[PDB]
């Protein structure tokens, strides 16, 4: 990923700035909220039959924190984001079947999530920056089609 | 498709959205312009330096397109028949952008009203701009 | 959003089908699951061997269902209601997966219909089918 | 992309039957039909108002065989689709900026126009190797995406 000194500062400042307990969990359970057919993957947490029972899921709020960790190690690597989610990559690709859409979909609720968090401070240069990156990592997850 | 509650929660978002309607459909454009600069190839016409007054009169247009498309949302087709002939047959946007634009909406509702945009909300107002989207991509006359 | 030129279109080669709806559904499946291998995850209940009699009744099934959205075409949500309500809400099929077999069914009516595949026919069927696919794959109830 | 030895043989035997004449222009033009907003990039063709006007039209059928051929180019080098694409990605992606999506779109306009011209010929099997090739293609004119 291509960023800009300045963008790259900024990127890392807000990021810090990130509340770990929650985003992720925010931005996982938007995405099976929003797009409802990625409930399907996660038939092992229970009960996801509405806003409230998808948000308050404990399993959503740990999967979602996984995924967040995940973000992070892209924001570390933006020189290496194949290398960096080969494996994952497999795993969402051979083994769960995820279409590559949804990556990219994940890639934006997360960006809702963060201007939902940050207000005014989410403005639309520092935006710009995190649509960079999280193109980025929703194409390294997808690298391992073909 | 939306469902009852999905027009019920736009038309209580938009509702809320109130007067700053104009300032936000302009800010979506900024933040698209900025976030995903192969959307300017349609406006070459366009001042899109920050602050543009032509930016700003374009996003109360966009704008009072949405609160038309609230108000007649159960008939998008007939409501936005002159800018579906815009956008679809004159102009030939590739359905990608509206997505964009769509997302840079929600990023601003997001970021300027946190306590209308709940996660019910949130899916309801995705729809919303999914069903104008395919009604202003769409060659129907 | 259908034009009235689609909606003729689509009655017309649609209509042309006939009698053999298990035919050309049974196909279409046969050549979904052959060439995107995925869509198989929905269907772990099935024989799906070549020939199968229950890929041809589901076939037929398919077949029947896009008859009865195109004798209801301006009301599809409500004529589609239950085939929304398994599609969207209890099998959560990813909307990918309609895009698919949409193609699949193109390429079935283009190989055995060709006087009627002609380039106007193949845009309103294709509209067609993702007015039919936004349908079934929204929870609007 | 991966054929197997039997899918090899099968692919080539039909593409060596294609009418270069009229299949590409028939993809480009059921492409321009079917998902309208590509005419945008087609402006220095002139008319293309309504159906017959595109089909007709001997640029799209021009332009469409020069596109028949690099289909052509992506089945003589399978295993290097990515070195074979990588100035039509330049083109397609740094210098007209057309969106990906589009190139999945018209690799699968191709398939039909194949169903089309093959009829019973074009069977399930046989389409599904063409799915793998045209998946190919699209991925590898993408490439440049990053
Ligand atoms: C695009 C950004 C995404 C990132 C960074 C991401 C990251 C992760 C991580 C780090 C894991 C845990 C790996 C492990 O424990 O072995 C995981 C697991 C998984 N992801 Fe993703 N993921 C993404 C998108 C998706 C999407 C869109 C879906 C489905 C729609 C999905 C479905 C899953 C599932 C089902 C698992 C396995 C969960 C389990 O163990 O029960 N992921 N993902
Ligand atoms: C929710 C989506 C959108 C809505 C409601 C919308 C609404 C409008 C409206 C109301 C106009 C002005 C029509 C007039 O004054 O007669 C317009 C013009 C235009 N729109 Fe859109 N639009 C949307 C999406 C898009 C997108 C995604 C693009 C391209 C990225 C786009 C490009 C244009 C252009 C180039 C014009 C002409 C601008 C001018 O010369 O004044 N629009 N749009
Ligand atoms: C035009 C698109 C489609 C139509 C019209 C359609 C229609 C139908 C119909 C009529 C049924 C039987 C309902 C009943 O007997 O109560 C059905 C069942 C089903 N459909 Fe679809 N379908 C479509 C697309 C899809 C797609 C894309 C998938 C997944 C790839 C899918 C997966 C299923 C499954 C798993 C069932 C249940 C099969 C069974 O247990 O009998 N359908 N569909
Ligand atoms: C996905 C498969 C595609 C292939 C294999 C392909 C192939 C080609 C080839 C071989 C050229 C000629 C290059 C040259 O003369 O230097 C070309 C040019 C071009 N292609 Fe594509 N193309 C594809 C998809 C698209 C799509 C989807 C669009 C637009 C929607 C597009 C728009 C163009 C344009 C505008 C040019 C330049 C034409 C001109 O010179 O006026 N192509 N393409
Ligand atoms: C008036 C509209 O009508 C249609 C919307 C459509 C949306 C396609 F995406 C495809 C076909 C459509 N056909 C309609 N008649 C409509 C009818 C609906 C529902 C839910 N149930 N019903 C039926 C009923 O209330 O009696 C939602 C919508 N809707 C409005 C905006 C977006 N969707
Ligand atoms: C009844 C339906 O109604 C809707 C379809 C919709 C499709 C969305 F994709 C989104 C919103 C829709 N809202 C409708 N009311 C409809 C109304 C239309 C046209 C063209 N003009 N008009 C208006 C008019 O004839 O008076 C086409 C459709 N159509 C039927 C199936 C698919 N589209």
């Amino acid at each position: 990923v291509h960023l800009t000194p300045e963008e790259k500062s900024a990127v890392t400042a807000l990021w810090g700035k990130v509340n770990v307990d929650e985003v992720g969990g925010e931005a996982l359970g938007r995405l099976l909220v929003v797009y409802p057919w990625t409930q399907r993957f996660f038939e092992s947490f229970g009960d996801l039959s509405t806003p409230d029972a998808v948000m308050g899921n404990p399993k959503v709020k740990a999967h979602g924190k996984k995924v967040l960790g995940a973000f992070s190690d892209g924001l570390a690597h933006l020189d290496n984001l194949k290398g960096t989610f080969a494996t994952l990559s497999e795993l969402h690709c051979d083994k769960l079947h995820v279409d590559p859409e949804n990556f990219r979909l994940l890639g934006n609720v997360l960006v809702c999530v963060l201007a939902h968090h940050f207000g005014k401070e989410f403005t639309p240069p520092v935006q710009a920056a995190y649509q960079k990156v999280v193109a980025g990592v929703a194409n390294a997850l997808a690298h391992k089609y073909h | 498709v939306l469902s009852p509650a999905d027009k019920t929660n736009v038309k209580a978002a938009w509702g809320k959205v109130g007067a700053h309607a104009g300032e936000y459909g302009a800010e979506a454009l900024e933040r698209m312009f900025l976030s995903f600069p192969t959307t300017k190839t349609y406006f070459p016409h366009f001042d899109l330096s920050h602050g543009s007054a032509q930016v700003k009169g374009h996003g109360k247009k966009v704008a009072d397109a949405l609160t038309n498309a609230v108000a007649h949302v159960d008939d998008m087709p007939n409501a936005l028949s002159a800018l579906s002939d815009l956008h679809a047959h004159k102009l030939r946007v590739d359905p990608v952008n509206f997505k964009l634009l769509s997302h840079c909406l929600l990023v601003t509702l997001a970021a300027h009203l946190p306590a209308e945009f709940t996660p019910a909300v949130h899916a309801s107002l995705d729809k919303f701009l999914a069903s104008v989207s395919t009604v202003l991509t769409s060659k129907y006359r």
